[PDB]
């Protein structure tokens, strides 16, 4: 509230420490990656050029 | 009003006679005058003027126009309208 | 197909290239001369070899050129040279 | 073989061309539904930004950890006109800056095609959600957003961003990266303590920005799907035209062959 | 040809050039000649050339011709259209869509063409 | 082309090449309408190997030197089987598709990919 304005910013679900933590823990469990890897991924250009050409050749 | 229930069957009967008379065949084995067969028939269906009726009837009928309307029927094969008789 | 089995190469003229403003519409992709490689003069033989490859590099990129300005410098220079040779 | 097989191929492609022409408009219809949902969520995000700005300026007593020094959005379905590819191509450009800087990277994934991408190159997934409807709900994003917020409070992440497409126009989807966590005459009458208020509002702010990125990416997806089905309709038309030329050749050959067998038979009798 | 010889420029309208080709096919079959490709008369190109080569511009005057053309089975490669297009100098295409907008004449400025 | 005449290694390599090229030929109409990106993860890998096999089958001849300029190549049966077996096994999945075009033996595809 301000002298000439009243703003109500509601919430879509009932927040709480359990529900808020549970959704995060369920997202760790959902990150089901048998082999984690490294993230270096040097094949970026080799894949990006192939798909760039395939997406262009379609038009 | 005249209905020819199958002009395609008339063409088949004329093709039979022509091949048995040994006349030269064309496309689909029809004779060279199969177009003239149907055209000579269908150009008779017409509307004639009052002067034609007055001349034909020797003045017995006056101020009237006569007519013959035709509804020929043809059978296509799997919708192919490009066949020779159709 | 019979005349191609007799002659020593063919110049193909393409309708799409002619309607696109390229009036001497020779289709380099399929036009060939079997005995003519031994017939060229020394100056045209040495300068032409670098030009046929440029048109081969252009043939694959020509249609997509309007949105090909953001690719690597090699692809962009091959396309830019291909447009100039064309 | 002949004219019959060609006629069957033409009919098959003709049936497919009619639906790709119709689905282009279905995608435009869904694009407009997504565009109205993008506008409906703006008043909430801008007011939360206005409150946090004053509530931080006016109260120099406390600095939230989010005021001092990737979540990837992707589709769950086919027919995307390079939408996901242009986004993954761009992610590498900002990650290259992190590789020159020597910084470590944590990733969060929204959508099935994004999960399939990192799984095919060995990418480290810290959180992941998929199979969301074309009109998503913000309560499904809370989980994936919280894991990424916790990693910041635990000191594991220095900066966090949302990777998604932006709606430049109905014919253009732009791949982007936006920073999430690191962001005068009166004062407010705080009923609870101001820390509790600022801590609660900052969580709602980041969740709202992630939801807006997801809804704008869905508008970009329907726009990309329109172009893809337009192109499929046009490509099928070229194939039908070429098959019609092959069919005409078979029509002329069949008439010529039948007459050549008929004339030979009448010459013998 | 008589009007051309008076020193005039003349217009010759042919109701349908495809029916001229078909009448030649019918006569050729009646005379018993051996048929050619797609069943047309063996004299197809010569019968078209004998008619079309008289329509020209001469030192005395000229004959210009407007000929309505029918394309069998919509196939532009068929012997009748293919033999006729070798003699044509211009193509005027009339569009049902242009006539619907109230424009007359209904010529399609994009499909119609000329060698001139 | 019989196991009792050429041995099982040659016979299985030849049969493997034909299976990949046949499956690629079945996808031609779908790829033309919807593009390569709509195929399954299995079909995408097979199409990529089919394109490499199709290019590795090419070879510069000693009688064709006048047409282009490139020197001719003679490839032994041993080198032929080794190259196609490696492409079928996936030993060359990382090399670019243009490295297999006009190179004689399989080792030359590895050197061409360096450019």
């Amino acid at each position: 509230v301000q002298p000439n304005m009243v703003k109500v910013l509601a919430d879509t679900v009932v927040r709480a420490g359990d529900l808020d933590e549970a959704a995060a823990q369920e997202a760790l469990k959902a990150a089901e990656k048998a082999l984690q890897g490294k993230g270096a991924e040097f094949d970026y250009s080799a894949a990006a050029a192939r798909l760039a050409e395939a997406a262009a050749q379609l038009r | 009003l005249i209905v020819y229930d199958d002009l395609s069957k008339q063409a088949v009967a004329y093709r039979q006679i022509s091949l048995l008379l040994r006349r030269p065949p064309g496309r689909e084995a029809y004779p060279g005058d199969v177009f003239y067969l149907h055209s000579r028939l269908l150009e008779r269906a017409s509307r004639v003027s009052e002067e034609y009726v007055e001349k034909f009837t020797n003045g017995a009928v006056t101020g009237k126009t006569g007519s013959l309307t035709a509804l020929p029927i043809i059978e296509t094969q799997a919708g192919d309208v490009s066949a020779f008789v159709p | 197909t019979n005349v191609i089995s007799i002659t020593d190469g063919q110049i193909f003229l393409e309708s799409a290239m002619f309607n696109s403003g390229i009036r001497p519409a020779v289709n380099a992709g399929i036009s060939v001369s079997r005995v003519g490689g031994a017939a060229q003069t020394k100056i045209i033989k040495k300068l032409s070899g670098g030009i046929r490859t440029a048109l081969a590099q252009y043939r694959e990129l020509a249609a997509f050129a309007q949105f090909a300005s953001d690719l690597d410098e090699a692809t962009r220079k091959q396309l830019e040279h291909g447009q100039r040779v064309t | 073989a002949g004219a019959k097989e060609i006629r069957s191929k033409i009919a098959s492609i003709k049936s497919t061309q009619k639906i790709t022409n119709a689905m282009e408009k279905v995608a435009v219809s869904k694009m407009r539904k997504a565009q109205m949902r993008m506008a409906a969520g703006r008043p909430y995000a801008e007011r939360i930004r206005q409150v946090i700005g004053h509530l931080a300026n006016a109260n120099p007593e406390y600095r939230h950890p989010f005021m001092v020094e990737y979540i990837v959005v992707s589709s769950d379905r086919g027919l995307c006109g390079g939408l996901n590819i242009n986004l993954f191509k761009s992610l590498v450009k900002d990650m290259s800056g992190y590789r020159e800087q020597g910084a470590e990277i944590d990733l969060c994934v929204i959508g099935s095609k994004g999960a399939s991408f990192f799984r095919s190159f060995g990418g480290n997934v810290v959180a992941a959600i998929s199979h969301l409807g074309e009109e998503p709900s913000i309560n499904d994003l809370i989980g994936s957003v919280k894991v990424m917020l916790d990693a910041y409070l635990e000191g594991r992440i220095d900066r966090l961003f949302v990777v998604s497409n932006k709606f430049v126009n109905t014919m253009t989807q732009k791949p982007t990266v936006e920073q999430l966590i690191p962001l005068h005459h009166w004062d407010y009458l705080y009923e609870p303590d101001a820390k509790s208020l600022l801590d609660g509002l900052l969580v709602r702010y980041v969740e709202s920005q992630v939801y807006q990125a997801v809804v704008e990416n869905n508008a970009c997806e329907q726009a990309a799907r329109m172009i893809a089905m337009k192109n499929a309709t046009d490509n099928a038309g070229e194939l039908i035209s070429d098959l019609q030329l092959i069919y005409n050749k078979a029509r002329q050959a069949a008439i010529t062959q039948e007459i050549s067998e008929i004339v030979g038979g009448a010459a013998a009798v | 040809e008589k009007f051309r010889d008076e020193g005039r420029d003349v217009l010759l309208f042919i109701d349908n050039i495809y029916r001229y080709t078909l009448a030649g096919t019918e006569v050729s079959a009646l005379l018993g000649r051996m048929p050619s490709a797609v069943g047309y008369q063996p004299t197809l190109a010569e019968e078209m050339g004998v008619l079309q080569e008289r329509i020209t511009s001469t030192k005395k005057g000229s004959i210009t011709s407007i000929q309505a053309v029918y394309v069998p089975a919509d196939d532009l490669t068929d012997p009748s259209p293919a033999t006729t297009f070798a003699h044509l100098d211009a193509t005027v295409v009339l569009s049902r869509d242009i006539a619907s907008l109230g424009i007359y004449p209904a010529v399609d400025p994009l499909d119609s063409t000329s060698r001139q | 082309l019989d196991p009792l005449v050429i041995g099982q290694d040659h016979y299985d390599t030849a049969r493997g090449v034909q299976y990949v090229l046949q499956r690629y030929k079945e996808l031609k109409d779908i790829i033309a309408i919807l593009g390569m990106d709509e195929l399954s993860e299995a079909d995408k890998l097979l199409v990529a190997r089919a394109r490499k096999i199709q290019r590795f089958l090419s070879q510069p001849f000693f009688v064709a030197e006048v047409f282009t300029g490139s020197p001719g190549k003679y490839v032994s049966l041993k080198d032929t089987i080794a190259g196609f077996k490696g492409i079928l096994n996936g030993d060359y999945d990382h090399l670019p598709e243009q490295a297999f075009y006009m190179v004689g033996g399989i080792e030359e595809a590895v050197e061409k990919a360096k450019k």
